[PDB]
């Protein structure tokens, strides 16, 4: 089965450098042209660069000429993209794809990889800001009362929250993070619990921040008004 | 030298027939270069639907067919199903720009009943107040058409500064979710009797009000 | 950094690698037109010296037109298969003989010298106008009629403007209407480049073709097609290189024999699969007639019409000839004669009998003497090798060569039960015959 | 078209593309509605001359031979020579 596996993606500051890789298997790597294609978050597809089977001819898009460099190594079945002087508009998922063609008019990309995300942000890694959101009379009664925690001012996207160490899974809804003009993220989670169970059921919001190892715990209980 | 254009969006009803168009110029399709289509699901990678203007790879359910003529190409889908909600791309070759891709057309299938949005307006937290800064949390969830306009109304004058709103996101129960954030100061929180977070859903308006304590 | 070579002593063969492919997989056809005049015999019964020259130049033109009108009137190379080289261009001309196809072309080229015309069968071809004799004759030579020439440069200008047509007519006449190497009279270099620039191919293919126009000419055709009304038309059939820039490697083989002192009693062996090898898509194209591949520096141009499709396992025959995955093809004999094979970066010497075999260079003379058997010498410090009465020059290409040692495989066979006159055999087939012969001799 | 082994053999059109796939054995296709045939990595254009063709059906003669006693390396042979070689090989098979 033909497989294209990309790797090497990560965060970097503007003007930095990065190198992505793609390792193939299941076909003769040295008989084909290879390509790089990127897609901005929420945007369309854009061809980046191509390289023939023996590196003889190389093409770049006009927006990356002079900054990117494509290469391959036929012995290790891998191709490379060296990115230099990164800009903000270079944030996207990068795919490696194999060329298919009929010789004269048709040229397409039949097999694609899975993608590797590259983020170019000037912000600096910071710890999350976790606060409690106790239920209130206005946000109570009805059928159930809802209560949750808030995470604020955290740069790295991958923030995970578990309430009872994974022992609570019903009524827990997580909302997507919001990108502020300052470049920091912030995401709030809410739980739905019975109004009559308020105080009898212990609620704790665990925030695990792997890029700054900030594994905090914050208990949400009603506090008068 | 040229560019390829595609309709931003298209809609249809189950069982019907929709058409997606791709328009080129004299350097892509007037220069005898073929058109090819790709389908992309919300979180997957692109996959080939049609190559050579009309050819179908093994695995496409024969419900997709395309044709090209002059500087125009079209993709036709018959028997629209609920699994066809995906982005569709057309790609060709240009004399100067080499491999080029269309803007992309997202297919939508109708049939989901309309449901009024639910709005929850959490107030500033007591711990949040201690940090000499407080932000009001407003949440929106369970609304079908993914277009809700959030305006923060404080007292009798709309407040726009410090308003951060996320885009709707498809949930596991096929319902969209949104959130709104309004940054304030501790003095401003207690200087104003009450705040409001109205949410508009295709005309329908549902809001809430929240004061410093409002408890008597 | 490109070309390397390896010599295998066990089989007496060498492999050259480091080359790049350009394989002709299809054809592209274009229509070239020349606009003619309808000059009829004029009276102009003059006696001037320049008028006579003009009359001679008009007679040449008319004779050429008449001749053009008369032209159209109502080892292992035996496994290849036969195709038809000019089928596509002939089909295009068969289309062009239809009712309105000449009128369509004529009316689509009056404003511009290049255009794309859609034929009645739906195919769109490039049509390109290279010469306009109608304009120069109808105007500026028969002004509205120059019956007394007042300038000599008119004669010279008309003679210059007429050479192209006469040369084209000559070339078509001595070839029955089909010229394989396309001359610069049929297509100038600028016209060929402009035509390559308009093909719907990628920029890599265009760069490959633009830098090797001399090979493109050598692999093209020109077909005399039609001359009706005031249009001359012929088709040019150009190569399409669908596969480019893949690795390619050449194989050289020489006979391998035993070295007994007695004149007879010696058995020989040879690999028959010498040629060019290129891998295009999950397999290998093999060209037994290495004469059919042009080489430019480290780029090989080959035509797939003269190839066989083989599995990728064929390469195992160079590493181990007794592998089970692929059965290697050999030839057996009983005649041992000395000879030499000049490889990419050296020479293979099979020196048998009483012949004298040596290698030399210009500064020091002989620097090696060969013994009986198969041997190899690199071109690093060798200029010539002499076998018997023959002298060879070695190629002076730059590259690295490697010598691989091993016992020749002809020593593993028993001469008593060895088959000899096997032209198209293989390892397994020889083993089967040996096994049958050896099993028969168990009589009791 | 002689298609043997694991090779992929087809016949195509300009307008409709592939219109036939060949199986193992020897076959024939007319040029009435065919433009090219591809065998392995090679492609051929067929002549487009006008005429009529006929297909004559019979059982290939290679199936009448026993592979055990079949001569295998012959260049200038004939039907009679192969038959007499087969007869000689088959006659020698006598036990005791």
């Amino acid at each position: 089965q033909v497989q294209l596996v990309e790797s090497g993606g990560g965060v970097v500051k503007p003007g930095g450098s990065l190198r992505v890789s793609c390792v193939v298997s299941g076909f003769t790597f040295s008989s084909y042209r290879m390509h790089w294609v990127r897609q901005a978050p929420g945007k369309g597809l854009e061809w980046v660069s191509s390289i023939t089977a023996s590196s003889s001819y190389i093409n770049y898009a006009e927006s990356v000429k002079g900054r990117f460099t494509i290469s391959r190594d036929n012995a290790k079945n891998s191709l490379y993209l060296q990115m230099n002087s990164l800009r903000a508009e270079d944030t996207a998922v990068y795919y490696c794809a194999r060329d298919e063609n009929t010789g004269i008019s048709h040229y397409w990309f039949d097999p694609w990889g899975q993608g590797t995300l590259v983020t170019v942000s000037s912000a600096s890694t910071k710890g999350p800001s976790v606060f409690p959101l106790a239920p209130s009379s206005k946000s109570t009664s009805g059928g159930t009362a809802a209560l949750g925690c808030l995470v604020k001012d955290y740069f790295p996207e991958p923030v995970t929250v578990s309430w009872n160490s994974g022992a609570l899974t019903s009524g827990v809804h997580t909302f997507p993070a919001v990108l502020q003009s300052s470049g920091l993220y912030s995401l709030s989670s809410v739980v739905t619990v019975p109004s009559s169970s308020l105080g009898t059921q212990t609620y704790i919001c665990n925030v695990n921040h792997k890029p700054s190892n900030t594994k905090v715990d914050k208990k949400v209980e009603p506090k008068s008004c | 030298q040229a560019v390829v254009t595609q309709p931003p969006s298209v809609s249809g009803a189950p069982g019907q027939r929709v058409i997606i168009s791709c328009t080129g110029s004299g350097s892509n399709l007037g220069a005898d270069y073929g058109v090819h289509w790709y389908q992309q699901l919300p979180g997957t990678a692109p996959k080939l639907l049609i190559y050579g203007d009309r050819n179908r790879p093994s695995g496409v359910p024969d419900r997709f067919s395309g044709s090209k003529s002059g500087t125009s190409a079209s993709l036709a889908i018959t028997g629209l199903q609920a699994e066809d909600e995906a982005d569709y791309y057309c790609q060709s070759y240009d004399r100067s720009l080499n491999w080029v891709f269309g803007g992309g057309t997202k297919l939508t299938v109708l049939g989901q009943p309309k449901a009024a949005p639910s709005v929850t307006l959490f107030p500033p937290s007591s711990e949040e107040l201690q940090a000499n800064k407080a932000t009001l949390v407003c949440l929106i969830s369970d609304f079908y058409p993914g277009a809700v306009t959030v305006a923060w109304k404080a007292d009798s004058s709309p407040v726009n500064a410090g308003v951060e709103t996320t885009k709707p996101s498809k949930q596991s129960n096929n319902k969209y979710a949104a959130s709104s954030y309004l940054s304030l100061t501790p003095e401003q929180w207690k200087s104003h009797k009450s705040y409001s977070c109205q949410v508009t859903h295709e005309g329908s308006t549902v809001e809430k009000t929240v004061a410093p304590a409002e408890c008597s | 950094q490109n070309i390397t070579e390896e010599f295998y002593q066990s089989t007496c063969s060498a492999v050259s690698k480091g080359y790049l492919s350009a394989l002709r997989t299809g054809w592209y056809t274009s229509v070239i037109t020349i606009e003619l005049s309808n000059i009829k015999e004029n009276k102009c019964n003059g006696t001037d010296a320049k008028v006579k020259l003009i009359k001679q130049e008009l007679d040449k033109y008319k004779n050429a037109v008449t001749e053009l009108q008369l032209l159209m009137q109502s080892f292992l190379g035996f496994l290849l298969g036969v195709g038809s080289a000019i089928a596509s261009g002939v089909a295009v001309c068969k289309v062009l003989h239809l009712e309105g196809e000449v009128n369509k072309i004529k009316s689509a080229l009056l404003s511009t010298n290049k255009a794309v015309v859609s034929l009645s069968n739906g195919v769109s071809v490039l049509t390109f106008k290279v010469l306009d004799l109608k304009n120069y004759i109808d105007k500026q030579l028969l002004p509205i009629q120059s019956c007394s020439i007042s300038n000599i440069e008119t004669v010279i200008e008309f003679q210059q403007k007429n050479n192209r047509l006469l040369e084209i007519t000559r070339e078509f006449s001595v070839n029955a209407g089909v010229t394989t190497p396309v001359s610069t009279y049929m297509l100038t270099n600028s016209e060929l480049l402009s035509l390559i620039n308009d093909m719907p191919i990628t920029n890599d293919q265009k760069k490959l073709m633009s830098n090797n126009v001399q090979i493109v000419r050598q692999q093209s055709y020109s077909i005399m097609c039609i001359i009706k009304e005031e249009v001359l038309a012929y088709v040019v059939q150009l190569p399409l290189y669908g596969v480019i820039d893949t690795p390619c490697w050449k194989l050289h083989t020489s006979p391998l024999c035993t070295t007994n002192t007695k004149e007879g009693s010696n058995i020989c062996l040879t690999r028959t699969d010498r040629g060019w090898y290129c891998d295009n898509a999950g397999s290998v194209s093999f060209f037994p007639q290495a004469e059919t591949c042009k080489v430019q520096s480290n780029r090989v141009f080959c035509d797939t019409m003269n190839s066989l499709t083989l599995p990728s396992e064929v390469n195992l025959c160079n590493v181990d000839i007794f592998n089970p995955k692929y059965d290697c093809k050999i030839m057996t004999s009983k005649t041992d004669v000395s000879s030499s094979v000049i490889t990419s970066l050296g020479a293979i010497v099979s020196c048998y009998g009483k012949t004298k075999c040596t290698a030399s260079n210009k500064n020091r003379g002989i620097i090696k003497t060969f013994s009986n058997g198969c041997d190899y010498v690199s071109n690093k410090g060798v200029d010539t090798v002499s076998v018997g009465n023959t002298l060879y020059y070695v190629n002076k290409q730059e590259g690295k060569s490697l010598y691989v040692k091993g016992e020749p495989i002809i020593n593993f066979y028993d001469p008593l039960v060895f088959p000899s006159d096997e032209f198209d055999a293989s390892i397994s087939q020889v083993n089967e015959k040996i096994n049958q012969s050896l099993a028969f001799i168990r009589k009791s």
